């Protein structure tokens, strides 16, 4: 009767598909979610080799078929570009969500009831961890944003040598500090240069105090070391210089070929030595430079580095106080080049790491940076290192911009249960139960938490619930809305007091994607598949 | 894993353990409980079931839909196999068994995935279904008094419940007041064999009867039979199992004569051997005359010169139940044909009944037998109005067995969830989040009833929680009134036994399926 | 889907209809006046009704950012080498020839530029072109170094939009770019929306057009669509309430009174 | 037999179900089938869905080539492999006859195949290239057997450099 | 989507009567811009009782 070219799928059948579909997602990465969690290895289909822990990179890198899925993947990939941690979590989150509220409509629950719950429970917890959870970062100190790193780091391939890699985020984010108009102390991650290189042991990642390229010299003949460096930044090749297209060179007078060969390089020579006149040592461009003018560098004692990055070459422009030049063009119609546009950094070496060589801009004034240099024992442990050293950076990030911080270790999961299923009793009909299932979604976190230690989840829980159950009621008990899980022992623990924390941006954006991704899902009862 | 060039197991061999393999079980038994799930209650509907050969079977009843579902899971073979035990020990319930199970089953697996030990989980089941099934044989109600009437009474309101959810529902009253006739007669063991049922095309249900008799198909009659006379009004009926005509007296005998005078004698003896059986049950008394073996032409006519009716090749059964009806004996031969061996009826006729004939013993005073004759459009309109009232006759026999009955309609279900959660919300509380989860289990039911109904189902269970808690028994859903009533006042009556076994049943289920943690398929051998 | 956000969405899409048409004397709205963009990211509340416009073209000139009393200059001949519609060579048959051919080229290039900044315009707006280069890299750094913020790749389609939300009216020839034909703005600034892109916004123009600007977010694309089509579906409604203004009961009252 | 003006009429607006499906059969069918003719017949006289979506996808500005074999064969895959990693912008791959099910003249007289691809059309054909490259030869004379005709295209970092827009601002 | 005129227009319907269905919809989308499931559900209970 509907003549449709394709698969159709309605009522029960297409809610349980989608379902199934989160589920499975869900399912994927819950096996490596808090310190007890173990990474995975995911082999393309040409033998490359991935080990990580962060549900983001797993979820991207797999190949996704159902569009609930899809929506999964997205989710946790948004969740990673507007926060940078919890991209597991918020998956989990939403996937329980999602079984709950379907469970619901199975029991003839509309699911527009079911929507409108989930969004009072979403904004209720909300207001509740904006109003009890979070602790003001003020009177803690430096001991915050370590406890923070080292929290962030768990579950990771750096997790034991936290004590030392956590001193390492704090110290570049700190040092890649800047503040802009109406007095914001804005922190720029991704200026800090993540540099890998597999050999020596994890301990000696050096943090450096400057700028890292990974770039040698373009000549063998030049110094490999400058002590005053006089950095010159260029956005133009140096090479032989070519007319444009719309030049051409007719010659009638035999003569004058000559002249114009001449001319040809001599342009480019007299452009190096407008640049060498005023005392500039090293020289950095975005273009290549050829034969001739690396040994009009070379005689000079000058460095000079081709093929330089475009955001590297900016940020050392930045760091240093120099300017990038796209073209020695002045505002009276000359080839001029003043020391003002001249850059100054306290040691530029280029240093040997594992028979290869890098550029180290040392110690660049008029303004701070940092690079990160990460030693691993092979290729696939020093990206993980990475992956885990931003996530880090993004967590320290988050802390530093919103003073505002969460106990870790499901302690805020379980408050916000306790709080949500007392809650759930004041308003509506149906929605009631809407708001007890999201909170008992929310108890997820702390359960696979206890899954994934390998412990008793059922006792766990109950002792945690009870705890923020007793913290609740007892208006003299507040103190033990800062009860987590201690995963090492198996038992409750003041999670505050350990210094177990993360950003609260990190758990209201988690509790909103999730929220949102859940409800999107939950208004699908029919699919309509055409073949192609 | 490695390739092991020597591997230990045959290549192929397919394994699965862990935690989400129990969870896959889970999940295949409640796809198998999905496929019977709109079946249960008055408001049910019937599922038609296709094979490779085309034939088409219509059933509401579940043990049969699972039957005709080529179940392969293994862990979803467990709710067909207990559909079938279900069916086999009480005949009523094959549909509530695997809901139940599934619905176990379901409330435990978010424990199960959160690491719980299944062996607590077994505990919890066993704990639970000892104290339902001593609940219900507590508060069952039972009535000491042996009055004929109210007996009655009971046996066709069991009838009628068990009745009100097939599509002969609209004569409920009619089929059960005949069921209940029909058992009543059976003597002392109420064999299932001593109650004929026959399908004629043709005719509303209505048109249906039962025989205070034995009645059954005419079978090849031979020439010269339409001369016979087909009513008779005082017959002695020759129960036998005789070939009557002319054959080989054996088939090693071997006659050798050298005399024409011989040869002249020996087909006047057999002639003589056969007039000589035919005389003896001409002299018997014997006006109807059934044998098991075919009865010949010669004999047809033989019988039909003295005014008999004859008819060869009866089905044994239906030799058993006249024999039991009318009460002579089987007899192989026919040398003592005496008195006592001769069956005996009011009135014999033949008779037409939709394009085929019948014969009809009625009028039997001690008859222990019976005969269903029913009518109907369709070959599968006979076919689930026969397996209808084949679960009345189980429940009926059941109730004969022990008369001890329970209100439907899920308000025993609603009684014993309640019991439970009162008794679990008085443990440690590790088994009592199991046994709330059973109790809670407990409601599919009355639930399912709702949602095949079109009602809300959220509203009236809470209204029957809310009931149950404050005071009240047997208080369960009314279809009709789109609300809740007590069922034991509207007659919705259940035997205890039912759902004793109901619950049993499910709940090994249940605690089989949780108890396998490893799943192991060994290569097909000889696919053909 | 965005019944729960309707107490946002409703009065926004009630605001973006009444300031794009006149409350008296009109019988139709255009909607394409009321322009839509679909940004992923953040939740459906974070949806806003911006007054100006907002340009998906990110800022040539990096470096400067959010100009406050901008006076917006749009120009539709391209900042590049002299280049005439026939087709054109330079020979050049002596070195010094060779030399005063880019001497010149920068002259002329300079010369442009220092003709664009007198007109008192520090954000400039360049339309797509596809045959020549609209700005060339002499030119970027030239305009850098007098700080005047550079947009390029706008296009053709848009130029009414933007004539029509700002006031400036467009430029083909230098000759006519003069001071009378800018669009003075309150304050144009380029955005970054949580790390998932950047957004240029012009809020606050002096004779503000008849047009308005609609930021859609969402956590996925599927809402952004939706949400999309439901705002657009209010617009439409608001459209049919300006137009034969009459109102009558839903749910299905209608219906059944007919039926009767 | 008359009524030669059929006129089908609803027929095939009633069954057009099952006639698109036979279509888009057809057609998947049709595609690797003019896939495969651009090699026999066209030069050979003078999964297959992996390799079909293989060639319609990446860009036509990167000369791809595949090779066709059956199980000097080792050898050639061997100098394929040197320039492979000689030539790391290229994606060398190979993929066997009977996957593709090729003509049996072709798998009988043409086992080396030499196929190369430039944007969904053949700029290059070589099959059979036994007899004019060797049996034997190395990798460097297979380049530059091919580097000849002007098909192939003409530091090291110490492992990996590569990782919101704000990359650095120290503006107060 | 929930749009009736996006439901009927994404998804090809090959019958010329579903066809002109849609474009039904496409054109009080265009005159109305909602309404266009309860147009498309007039017109089927139209020729529904036009059957009979
Ligand atoms: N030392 C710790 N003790 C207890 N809980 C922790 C500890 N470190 C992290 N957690 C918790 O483990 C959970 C999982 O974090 P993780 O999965 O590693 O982050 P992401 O979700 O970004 O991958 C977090 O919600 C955090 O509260
Ligand atoms: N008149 C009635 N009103 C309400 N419920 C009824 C009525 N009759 C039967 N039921 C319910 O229907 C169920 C039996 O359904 P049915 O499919 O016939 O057998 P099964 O027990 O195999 O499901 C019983 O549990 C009983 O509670
Ligand atoms: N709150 C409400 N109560 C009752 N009916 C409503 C309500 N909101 C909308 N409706 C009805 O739902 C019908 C469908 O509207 P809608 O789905 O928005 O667009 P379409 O008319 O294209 O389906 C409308 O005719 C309207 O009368
Ligand atoms: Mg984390
Ligand atoms: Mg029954
Ligand atoms: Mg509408």
């Amino acid at each position: 009767p509907l003549s449709v070219f394709g698969d159709r799928s309605t009522g029960e059948t297409i809610r349980s598909q989608n379902v199934m579909a989160a589920a499975s997602i869900a399912n994927i990465v819950k096996s490596s979610l808090g310190p007890v969690g173990l990474d995975k290895m995911l082999v393309d289909d040409i033998g490359d080799v991935t080990i990580t822990n962060d549900g983001a990179t797993i979820l991207k890198l797999l190949e996704v078929e159902h569009p609930a899925a899809k929506v999964l993947c997205e989710l946790a990939d948004l969740q990673d570009k507007e926060v940078g941690d919890g991209t597991t979590s918020v998956v989990i989150i939403a996937a329980e969500l999602l079984k709950n509220a379907d469970e619901l409509v199975k029991q003839k629950i509309h699911p527009t009831s079911v929507i409108s719950g989930y969004r009072l429970a979403c904004k209720e917890a909300v207001r509740y961890i904006n109003e009890n959870l979070i602790v003001n970062t003020d009177e803690l100190g430096r001991d915050c944003l370590i406890n923070a790193a080292k929290t962030s780091m768990s579950s990771k391939i750096i997790g034991i040598n936290g004590d030392f890699f956590a001193n390492m985020v704090v110290d570049a984010v700190l040092a890649i500090k800047y503040t802009d108009i109406r007095g914001q102390p804005r922190y720029p991650v991704n200026s800090v240069n993540i540099l890998k290189a597999h050999g020596r042991s994890q301990m000696e990642s050096m943090l450096i105090s400057g700028y890292a390229l990974n770039c040698v010299v373009g000549s063998q003949g030049m110094p490999k070391r400058i002590v005053n460096a006089k950095i010159a930044c260029l956005d133009f090749s140096l090479q032989k210089t070519k007319m444009k297209l719309g030049v051409q060179v007719v010659i009638t007078d035999p003569e004058k070929l000559d002249q114009i060969r001449q001319r040809e390089s001599d342009i480019t020579k007299e452009r190096i030595q407008k640049i060498l006149a005023t005392g500039a040592n090293v020289i950095l461009t975005t273009g290549g430079i050829d034969d001739m003018c690396l040994k009009y560098f070379v005689e000079a004692g000058a460095m000079a580095v081709r093929r330089v990055l475009k955001r590297d070459l900016k940020r050392i422009a930045k760091a240093s106080g120099a300017t990038i030049l796209s073209t020695l063009a002045n505002l009276e119609g000359e080839e001029t080049f003043e020391a003002a546009m001249l850059g100054q950094a306290e040691e530029v070496v280029q240093e040997r790491i594992c028979d290869d060589e890098l550029i180290l801009i040392k110690n660049t004034k008029a303004r701070t940076s940092a690079s990160i240099i990460l030693r691993g024992a092979n290729d696939f442990m020093c990206d993980e290192m990475e992956r885990s050293l931003h996530d880090a950076l993004c967590v320290v990030k988050r802390v530093l911009e919103s003073k505002s911080v969460v106990p870790g270790g499901g302690a805020v999961e379980a408050a916000l249960s306790i709080y949500l299923e007392n809650y759930a009793t004041s308003m509506g009909s149906r929605e009631q139960l809407a708001i007890a299932e999201f909170a008992r979604s929310l108890l997820v976190i702390p359960n696979t938490l206890a899954v994934n230690a390998a412990q008793d989840s059922t006792d766990l829980v109950a002792k945690l619930r009870a705890f923020h159950n007793e913290a609740q009621v007892n208006p003299e008990r507040k103190n033990l809305k800062w009860i987590g899980l201690d995963l090492s022992n198996g038992k409750p623990r003041d999670n505050k007091q350990a210094g177990v924390f993360e950003p609260t941006i990190v758990k209201v954006k988690s509790l909103k994607f999730a929220t949102e991704a859940a409800i999107t899902i939950l208004r699908i009862d029919d699919l309509i598949k055409l073949h192609p | 894993m490695m390739p092991t060039p020597v591997i230990l197991l045959k290549e192929g061999t397919d394994s699965s353990q862990g935690i989400p393999q129990l969870v896959s079980n889970i999940s295949a038994c409640q796809v198998i409980a999905e496929a019977v799930r709109t079946t249960l209650g008055p408001r049910g509907m019937d599922k038609l079931i296709v094979d490779g050969r085309g034939k088409a079977t219509i059933s509401n009843d579940g043990a049969t839909i699972l039957k005709l579902l080529d179940v392969v899971h293994p862990a979803a073979k467990t709710l067909v196999d207990i559909a079938k035990s279900q069916d086999a020990e009480v005949g009523d319930g094959t549909t509530s068994v695997t809901l139940l199970a599934a619905e176990f089953l379901k409330q435990v697996k978010p424990y199960v995935e959160e690491g719980l030990h299944p062996q607590i989980i077994i505990r919890a089941f066993r704990t639970a279904t000892q104290l339902a099934v001593n609940k219900i044989k507590e508060i069952a109600v039972t009535v000491k008094k042996a009055d004929k009437v109210e007996q009655r009474k009971l046996l066709e309101k069991c009838a009628m419940t068990a009745l009100s959810s097939k599509l002969i529902s609209q004569q409920k009253a009619f089929f059960a007041k005949m069921v209940v006739d029909a058992v009543m007669m059976l003597d002392d063991l109420l064999q299932l064999k001593m109650i004929g049922i026959k399908k004629v095309q043709g005719g509303a249900l209505e048109d249906s009867q039962l025989v205070a008799g034995v009645a059954f198909k005419k079978t090849f009659s031979y020439a010269g039979f339409e001369m016979q006379p087909k009513k008779y009004h005082n017959p002695k009926i020759a129960l036998l199992n005789v070939e009557l005509e002319l054959k080989a007296e054996k088939d090693n005998a071997e006659i050798r004569v050298h005399t024409v005078e011989d040869y002249q004698a020996i087909v006047d003896a057999e002639w003589n051997i056969l007039y000589d059986k035919l005389e003896k049950i001409h002299h018997s008394g014997a006006k109807v005359v059934l044998s098991k073996l075919p009865i010949g032409d010669v004999a047809t006519q033989y019988f039909a010169d003295r005014d008999m009716f004859c008819a060869g090749r009866v089905p044994e059964e239906d030799l058993k139940r006249t024999m039991m009806a009318c009460g002579g004996s089987i007899q192989t031969s026919v040398n003592a044909l005496s008195a006592d061996v001769l069956g005996r009826c009011q009135v014999f006729e033949e008779t037409q009944i939709g394009g085929e004939r019948y014969n009809f013993f009625t009028g039997c005073p001690k008859a222990k037998t019976c005969t269903f004759i029913l009518r109907g459009g369709a070959e599968q309109f006979m076919e689930e109005t026969e397996r209808s009232l084949h679960d009345a006759i189980m429940i009926v026999r059941r109730a004969i067995k022990n008369d001890s009955v329970v209100a439907g309609g899920g308000a025993i279900e609603m009684e014993l969830s309640k019991y439970l959660r009162d008794y679990s919300r008085t443990i440690p509380g590790k088994q009592q989040l199991l046994i709330g989860a059973y109790a809670k289990a407990l409601e599919i039911i009355p639930r399912q009833l709702c949602d095949n109904a079109g009602f809300d189902a959220t509203n009236i269970l809470n209204k029957l929680r809310a009931r149950h808690a404050q005071g009240g028994t047997w208080y369960g859903v009314d279809i009709n009134n789109e609300d809740i009533a007590d069922n034991f006042e509207a007659f919705v009556w259940e035997p205890a036994m039912v759902r004793i076994n109901a619950l049993t049943a499910a709940s090994e289920a249940a605690c089989l399926i949780v108890s396998v943690d490893e799943t192991i398929k060994n290569p097909r051998s000889t696919v053909d | 889907v965005v019944s729960q956000y309707s107490s946002l969405l409703s009065p926004m899409s009630v605001n973006a209809v009444m300031k794009v048409i006149d409350p008296a004397t009109a019988t139709s709205v255009d909607l394409r006046d009321i322009k839509i963009v679909k940004k992923l990211g953040g939740t459906i509340d974070d949806c806003e009704l911006v007054e100006g416009l907002v340009l998906t073209q990110k800022v040539s000139n990096s470096g400067i950012t959010r100009v406050e009393k901008a006076k917006i200059g749009l120009i539709q001949f391209c900042l590049s080498a002299p280049k005439t519609d026939m087709d054109n060579q330079i020979v050049v048959s002596d070195y010094a020839q060779m030399d005063r051919v880019l001497r010149e080229e920068r002259a002329y290039i300079l010369n442009l530029v220092k003709q664009i900044k007198k007109t008192g315009c520090n954000v400039l707006l360049i339309q797509k072109s596809i045959l020549r280069d609209a700005l060339s890299d002499l030119a970027l750094h030239f305009l850098n170094k007098m700080k005047i913020m550079v947009i390029k790749d706008i296009e053709r389609e848009d130029i009414e939009f933007i004539c029509k939300t700002i006031g400036t009216k467009p430029v083909a020839h230098i000759d006519q770019f003069t001071a009378d034909m800018l669009g003075s703005a309150e304050l144009a600034e380029e955005v970054n929306l949580n790390g998932s892109g950047k957004l240029l916004k012009i809020t606050g123009c002096a004779s503000p057009g008849k047009t308005v600007t609609i930021v859609v977010r969402g956590s996925n694309k599927l809402v952004i669509e939706e949400a999309e089509r439901s705002i657009h579906d209010a617009l439409c409604v608001i459209r049919c309430l300006v137009k034969k203004r009459a109102l009558i009961a839903g749910g299905g009252a209608p219906e059944i009174e007919l039926a009767l | 037999l008359a009524g030669e003006g059929i006129s089908v009429n609803t027929g095939p607006k009633g069954v057009i179900n099952d006639w698109r499906r036979f279509k888009q059969l057809e057609t998947e069918q049709r595609e690797e089938q003019c896939r495969e003719m651009e090699r026999l017949i066209k030069k050979l006289s003078m999964s297959g869905e992996g390799f079909l979506d293989m060639i319609d996808k990446e860009q036509k500005s990167i000369v791809i080539m595949v090779h066709i074999y059956e199980d000097g064969t080792e050898a050639m895959n061997g100098c394929m492999i040197c320039l492979a990693a000689e030539y790391p912008a290229v994606k060398f791959c190979k993929v066997k006859s009977s996957v593709i099910g090729a003509s049996s003249q072709f798998t009988r007289n043409a086992l080396p195949a030499l196929l190369i691809y430039k944007g969904g059309e053949l700029i290059g054909n070589f099959v059979r290239v036994t007899d004019q490259l060797g049996d034997d030869f190395f990798a460097v004379d297979l380049e530059a057997f091919l580097q000849e005709f002007g098909l192939l295209p003409e530091v090291l970092t110490s492992v990996r450099n590569s990782a919101s827009e704000d990359s650095d601002l120290e503006i107060d | 989507t929930n749009d009736g005129a996006t439901i009927l227009k994404q998804m090809q319907v090959l019958h010329p009567a579903a066809r002109m269905l849609v474009e039904l919809s496409k054109a009080q989308d265009i005159e109305a811009g909602d309404g266009t499931t309860s147009v498309v559900i007039i017109a089927g209970s139209l020729l529904d009782s036009c059957t009979k």
